[PDB]
């Protein structure tokens, strides 16, 4: 039950680098105001990332899935809606969907039957305010998990001048266990990514032991004709790192160092400071 | 049952203690009983108003030692 | 090929140091001056 | 001066607060299912938020072997569990050995495996008086051969044809290529170890998240400034327990804070961070004079206060009784 | 007083180690195990801390041992450039002492 | 000399402890217990003896 859309513009992946994102708390437990050494999955420093857009221009390919994924996204009015995530996505393998509905943020665990090009169906062909939302989803016959989140509202519209809308999110499937950490933060600039650095609590950890090895992202989408601002989203692969964090007495991670990029920083994680005498 | 180790770490750390007083007393107290500047000074000229001990001070440092001091968890271990 | 005082010694006569752009560079240890009697 | 038998404060009270509780955790429709699946396809089951009290079943005797690895049973309700991994099968008895980890044999190593670090309790027992089957429970199929032998706690329902060799397998049957499940013999005349087995196995996890399945709780009440035993949530430790300014996020608890101790720590059944303390200790040492020529003697206690303690002059050192300041 | 630190911090972050046993906590294991069999875990970290500690005494003997020279060579030095003069080169300062 | 003579006693009183085996006297455990169970116990005393 969709309309394959294929109005896309067609160009080769665009390609940034991602200074100092993808850092987060490791574990449940807290500490203050020390220095600890750990590994674990995270994105490296200065990686490239794969860019997309919306606005003709609605990018939405197909991204292999593997170690857990690294999503960003820059925009006004999210009009980004859903994520689904699979193995084979023809109701043969048990299927993640997640889709920010007005009220919250919906989850279904069900072998679900997606189409071609499935997506959040909004009847906005007409630009008068009416946010109309009568769409229908395929068959959801085989079903395993139901959740159901918090009722947390965020803005629907607007065309404010600097990019007001950015969100960060992490999703790390292993042992059994989707871990979601997210954080929003406004932005005053237009198109580059922030320099500096920011922190990224966790959200929610959700029990599921289910394969996937592929996902797509949804947004609110007659199947050809939309008047939408422009948006841009980034994605990006983990990699298993090791990573030295900086306490402070409040309970915030200030800053972070890797231990196999440069061999300044060799020595700074052998060292297990961040200052170096000459020699 | 592992016998007679802790006497043995306890007699060595005490000893390791009482070899430092010992050597903290043989260095400085070198002499007998304790001196003491007379309040007027003319040393033919020279100045050492900067060793000797200022009374303006809650203890009995003096200046170059005042400068020593400052130049160089606590109770978590 | 001159000669300074060490800074950062590596070994084997040879060692190095940061210096004037700048960049570091490792050179033959020097004996300290020298001068006839 | 003599250092000896170095002076401690003993305990006087223990505080056993818990959260609260809910309900009993459904483990008895586990333990007296209808239908049990195949090895291949058994059943997994997660128990969460609930309050579960094994000491019923440890004094049941309606079980046959009954083997926990990774804790004592016996103190099995004085520890809040995370969450319950149940784990149900029906086996052959001969080839019940297969259940412990470490163990080598077919289903032990085709279809089912257990990790070496593996903390849970493993449960058997026969049920040939309504599990078999007069004409044969041919119902349970397992993998006589596979490719590769699967990682613990990984299931593998593929329908594929064998292949032991390099050759191709065609249709439904090719060169050195068998069906990929096999039926169990179960009949009322089968002797001892070829009657079907009941074997479920139970997992949990320590300490990695604010758990939610426990036994009795007694909570009492959140007394301060004394030195009494306190047993939160299993983590077992004496001190005392004080109102700390540290902050915490609203999901944090357990706090290391310096190398390896359980730092200010939050409150179960309310949210406050509360703070942890070791008691008072010292090394006692006594001075005395020649005990030929007298005997009396004084006892200073080191880097201590001294106004607690069942003519004294407290110093910098210690405090110092049995002698008078001049 | 960077080497004494240093060797008591290196000290104390050792009761966070396996030592191949279970855990690292006498408590946990204490109150998750039988104590028929809580001996066979408890002796591998006894023997463990036991190595670690005598390490540590055996760096602070020696570290004690080299420093008393130090101390002793004050001592001569007191008692020799301050209390007279000395004639040795290059003892009393560089060049010819005074006091 | 008092304090070398503190060495050997301490070294002397080391043959009468368990070290986690179930006596202290090589000959008691050797004709008491057959080898193959006997060497895992004499393995304790020889590393607590070294
Ligand atoms: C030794 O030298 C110091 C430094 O000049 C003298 O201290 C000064 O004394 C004059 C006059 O009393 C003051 O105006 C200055 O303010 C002092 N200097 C400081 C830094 O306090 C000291 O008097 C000299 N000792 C003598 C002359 O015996
Ligand atoms: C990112 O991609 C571009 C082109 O795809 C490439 O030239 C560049 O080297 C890549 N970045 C890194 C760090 O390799
Ligand atoms: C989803 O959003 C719609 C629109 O606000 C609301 O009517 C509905 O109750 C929400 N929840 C579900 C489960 O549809
Ligand atoms: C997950 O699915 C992919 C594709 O179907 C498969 O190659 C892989 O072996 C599967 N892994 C697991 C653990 O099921
Ligand atoms: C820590 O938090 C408190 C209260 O939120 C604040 O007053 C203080 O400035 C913070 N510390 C730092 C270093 O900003
Ligand atoms: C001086 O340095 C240059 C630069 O490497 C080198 O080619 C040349 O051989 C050197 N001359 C001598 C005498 O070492
Ligand atoms: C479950 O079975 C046991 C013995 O098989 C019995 O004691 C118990 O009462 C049964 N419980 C229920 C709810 O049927
Ligand atoms: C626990 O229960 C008591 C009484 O049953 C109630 O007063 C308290 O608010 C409860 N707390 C929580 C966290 O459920
Ligand atoms: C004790 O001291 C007295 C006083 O000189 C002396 O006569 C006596 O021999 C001493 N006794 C011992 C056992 O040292
Ligand atoms: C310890 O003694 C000192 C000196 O009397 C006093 O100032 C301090 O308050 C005392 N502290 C405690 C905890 O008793
Ligand atoms: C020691 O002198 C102080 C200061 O006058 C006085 O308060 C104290 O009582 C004196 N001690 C004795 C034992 O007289």
């Amino acid at each position: 039950q969709c309309v394959n859309l294929r109005t896309r513009t067609q160009l080769p992946p665009a390609y940034t680098n991602s200074f100092t994102r993808g850092v987060y708390y490791p574990d449940k437990v807290f500490r203050s105001s020390v220095l600890h050494s750990t590994q674990d999955l995270f994105l490296p420093f200065f990686s490239n990332v794969t860019w997309f857009h919306a606005i003709k221009r609605f990018d939405n390919p197909v991204l292999p899935f593997n170690d857990g994924v690294y999503f960003a996204s820059t925009e006004k009015s999210n009009i980004i809606r859903g994520w689904i995530f699979g193995t084979t996505l023809d109701s043969k393998t048990q299927s993640l969907l997640i889709v920010n509905n007005a009220t919250n943020v919906v989850i279904k665990v069900c072998e679900f039957q997606f189409c071609n090009d499935p997506f959040l169906g909004v009847y906005y062909h007409k630009n008068n305010k009416s946010w109309m939302e009568s769409g229908v989803y395929s068959s959801a016959n085989n079903c395993t998990f139901e959740y159901v989140s918090q009722p947390f509202l965020m803005d629907l519209e607007g065309k404010q001048g600097n990019f007001k809308n950015l969100r960060e999110f992490v999703f790390k499937n292993i042992d059994g266990y989707f871990k979601i950490y997210s954080k929003h933060t406004p932005i005053n600039l237009v198109r580059d990514l922030p320099q500096g650095f920011s922190a990224l609590e966790p959200l929610v950890d959700l029990p599921i032991g289910i394969n996937i090895t592929r996902f797509q992202t949804l947004l609110a989408l007659s199947s050809s004709g939309w008047t939408a601002g422009a948006a841009a989203y980034y994605v990006g692969y983990l990699q298993p790192r090791t990573f030295l964090l900086k306490y402070n007495e409040n309970g915030t991670i200030t800053d972070a160092v890797d231990c196999a990029l440069d061999p300044l920083s060799e020595t700074k994680c052998t060292l297990k400071s961040f200052t170096v005498e000459k020699g | 049952q592992y016998g007679s180790f802790c006497t043995q770490l306890n007699r060595a750390l005490t000893g390791i203690a009482v070899e430092q007083d010992k050597n903290t007393q043989e260095v400085f107290a070198q002499v007998k009983q304790i001196y003491k500047t007379p309040p007027i000074k003319d040393f033919g000229g020279f100045n050492f108003s900067q060793i000797l001990p200022d009374p303006s001070k809650p203890s009995k440092r003096s200046f170059i030692e005042d400068l020593l001091f400052n130049k160089v968890l606590i109770c978590a271990q | 090929n001159n000669s300074y005082e060490c800074d950062i010694p590596i070994g084997a006569g040879i060692c190095a140091s940061y210096q004037t752009s700048q960049s570091i560079i490792a050179y033959t240890m020097s004996l300290g001056a020298e001068n006839s009697v | 001066i003599y250092q000896t038998s170095n002076f401690r404060v003993q305990p006087t009270e223990s505080i056993v607060r818990f959260p609260n509780i809910t309900n009993l955790c459904p483990f008895g429709e586990v333990f007296n299912a209808t239908r049990f699946a195949s090895v291949y396809a058994w059943n997994r089951k997660r128990i969460s938020n609930c309050v579960a009290d094994y000491s019923v079943l440890y004094n049941s005797a309606s079980f046959s072997t009954f083997k926990c690895y990774g804790v004592s049973p016996t103190k099995l309700n004085d520890l809040c569990f995370t969450n319950v991994y149940a784990d149900s099968f029906v086996i052959r008895g001969d080839e019940v050995r297969q259940i412990a980890p470490g163990q080598t044999g077919k289903i032990a190593d085709y279809n089912y495996k257990l990790p070496d670090d593996f903390t849970g309790c493993v449960i058997a027992w026969n049920s040939n008086n309504l599990d078999s089957k007069v004409g044969g429970n041919y119902n349970y199929r397992y993998r006589l051969f596979r490719k590769s032998n699967l990682k613990p706690f990984e299931r593998d329902i593929s329908t594929e044809i064998y292949q032991a060799g390099s050759k191709p397998c065609n249709g439904v049957e090719g060169f050195n290529c068998y069906f990929p499940l096999q039926s169990y013999g179960f009949q009322p005349t089968n002797g001892v170890g070829y009657q079907p087995y009941r074997v479920v196995v139970l997992s949990f996890e320590l300490l990695h998240a604010p758990a939610t399945v426990c036994g009795p709780k007694k909570s009492t009440n959140l007394v301060k400034n004394k030195c009494v035993n306190f047993n939160f949530n299993g983590l077992t430790g004496t001190g005392v327990l004080t109102e700390s300014n540290k902050k915490f996020l609203p999901f944090q608890q357990f706090g290391r804070d310096i190398a390896d101790t359980t730092d200010a720590v939050r409150d179960p059944q309310t949210l406050e961070i509360l703070d942890i303390t070791p008691c008072s200790f010292g090394g006692v040492s006594v001075i005395t004079p020649g005990t030929n020529t007298s005997n009396q003697v004084a006892v200073l206690y080191q880097g201590v206060n001294c106004t607690e303690v069942p003519n004294v002059f407290q110093t910098r050192a210690g405090c110092l009784i049995g002698a008078e300041h001049v | 007083v960077n080497q004494n630190a240093q060797a008591l911090n290196t000290l104390v972050k050792q009761l966070s180690s396996n030592f191949g046993a279970i855990s690292s906590v006498l408590n946990d294991i204490l109150s998750r195990l039988d104590p028929p069999e809580a001996e066979v875990q408890i002796d591998r970290l006894i023997t463990g801390r036991l190595q670690s500690l005598q390490t540590y005494v055996t760096q602070q003997l020696i570290r004690a041992a080299e420093i008393r020279a130090s101390a002793n060579l004050a001592a001569t030095k007191m008692s020799e450039c301050v209390l007279g003069q000395s004639k040795r080169v290059d003892f009393c300062g560089k060049g010819y002492h005074l006091m």
